[PDB]
């Protein structure tokens, strides 16, 4: 394990921009804007 | 499949080991992200044990505000480690 | 000792360095070597639009900050969006489904 306290906390201090960012992309991708990548999981 | 799909199914499936296991079937509790971080993720764990820090990281993990942490949440989660390790990658060749 | 979630996330960085330090700056994915590591590494996420007008989509969809190239963090935001993708295949299915 770590040798401090706290770095995951440190890590994850800007989570919801994160968030935002990826609810971003997973829209386009449900939308259908971005073809060149499967619009669902296939085989 | 490559290394890199493989491991995201392993994110997905890891997930579902710990979300059905009380309340919301998919999305994690307190106590069930205590147990995903501490079985499957112990190299990240704290020195010592610190009930404090650990309820500021389920804080910091919720962003949509409803007391658990849903399966973009927990990618978001795991990416953050990713991009330390990658901070300890890039940082000290 | 390292459990398989945690094995997936090395993954995850080792697999962006195998590409990324081709060319120029070594630390991002430019267009080349983005479309290197999909193609290669995400096979099975190939959609059935493959030009070239299609690929410079995603680039700069995936290129937030707009500096002509892929971080590993703007990485990272793709690689949730796909696993995104596949944890919806997962809950589709019965509680009890056989595995
Ligand atoms: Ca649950
Ligand atoms: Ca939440
Ligand atoms: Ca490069
Ligand atoms: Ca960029």
């Amino acid at each position: 394990y770590r040798k401090l306290q706290r770095e995951l906390e440190d890590a994850t201090e800007t989570a919801d921009a994160m968030n935002r960012e990826v609810s971003s992309l997973k829209n386009k991708l449900r939308r259908g804007d971005l073809p060149f990548v499967v619009p669902r999981r296939m085989a | 499949a490559s290394p890199l799909e493989k491991a995201l199914d392993v994110m997905v499936s890891t997930f579902h080991k710990y979300s059905g296991k009380e309340g919301d079937k998919f999305k994690l509790n307190k106590s069930e992200l205590k147990e995903l971080l501490t079985r499957e993720l112990p190299s990240w764990l704290g020195k010592r044990t610190d009930e404090a820090a650990f309820q500021k990281l389920m804080s910091n993990l919720d962003s949509n505000r409803d007391n658990e942490v849903d399966f973009q949440e927990y990618c978001v989660f795991l990416s953050s480690i990713a991009m330390m390790s990658n901070e300890f990658f890039e940082g000290f060749p």
